[PDB]
């Protein structure tokens, strides 16, 4: 069997698709030009504006990274990150 | 008299390159358009006063030496509702 | 730092500065102006917003007026560094 994460479940529904040399070049076309409308929509729809320098240096002095809207949090359970949000 | 569109503003800004958050469209606040957005709105009224016989110069040879803004003090910014 | 437009045409459609110093070949060789130079009304918007995320950290009702002298003249592509002071 197999899966795929945030981005690749596309290149997995491609692996089971794609057969010989020629099927398998006509699922990837369907794959790559697929992902060019969650590429291009999902910025359509929240384009990323100028953040405040504040904001960002003190991202960076704080020891975190530079803002992006996804954020990962490790060693922490997921009932008590809930508890935060 | 112009409309501030919602198209407007984002063709506008992507032209200058502001990418600024209060200028592109969120929900839950209103769309506020750029300040040098005014040039847009008052070239025509600017420009037509170097037409007149009285100014008459070599137009080819103009230099734009400087130019600037000022808020009136209690006006708020330009909005995507005004009609200016 | 900040860098000039490939090409005035975006920005001429845009505010209706139609000057064809900024666009055409054979209107800047004209007035011996040092070729397809920028809009003035560029480097107005351009440096504005660089004053009003680095100045004004970000909150765009702050700026309440911008003023500015067109010194010098840029051709397109070039690398501009401001101060702020």
């Amino acid at each position: 069997w197999s899966t795929g994460h945030s981005q690749g479940l596309v290149t997995a529904v491609t692996i089971a698709a794609s057969d010989s040399w020629d099927s398998f070049l006509k699922n990837s076309l369907t794959a790559v030009s697929l992902l060019l409308f969650i590429g291009s929509r999902c910025l359509s729809t929240y384009p990323r504006t100028s953040l405040p320098p504040t904001m960002l240096q003190d991202s960076l002095d704080n020891g975190e990274g530079r803002p992006s809207p996804m954020l990962s949090v490790r060693d922490l359970s997921i009932k008590q990150v809930e508890k935060f949000i | 008299e112009i409309t501030i569109s919602s198209q407007t503003i984002s063709e506008f800004t992507h032209a200058i390159g502001n990418k600024c958050d209060a200028f592109v469209d969120r929900p839950g606040k209103a769309t506020l358009a750029p300040m040098d957005f005014a040039i847009v709105i008052g070239w025509k009224a600017i420009i037509k006063a170097i037409f007149p016989k009285s100014v008459d110069g070599d137009l080819l040879k103009l230099v734009h030496l400087s130019n600037g803004y000022k808020m009136i003090t209690g006006a708020a910014p330009l909005k995507k509702g005004d009609v200016v | 730092t900040s860098k000039a437009p490939g090409t005035n045409e975006p920005y001429a459609i845009v505010s209706g500065d139609y000057n064809p110093i900024h666009v055409s070949r054979v209107f800047a060789a004209y007035a011996k102006l040092p070729g397809t130079i920028t809009h003035g009304m560029y480097s107005s918007a351009s440096i504005r917003a660089l004053v009003e995320e680095w100045a004004a950290n970000n909150v765009a009702a702050r700026v309440r007026a911008f003023k500015c002298d067109f010194v010098g003249m840029v051709l397109p592509n070039d690398t501009l560094q401001t101060t702020m002071e």
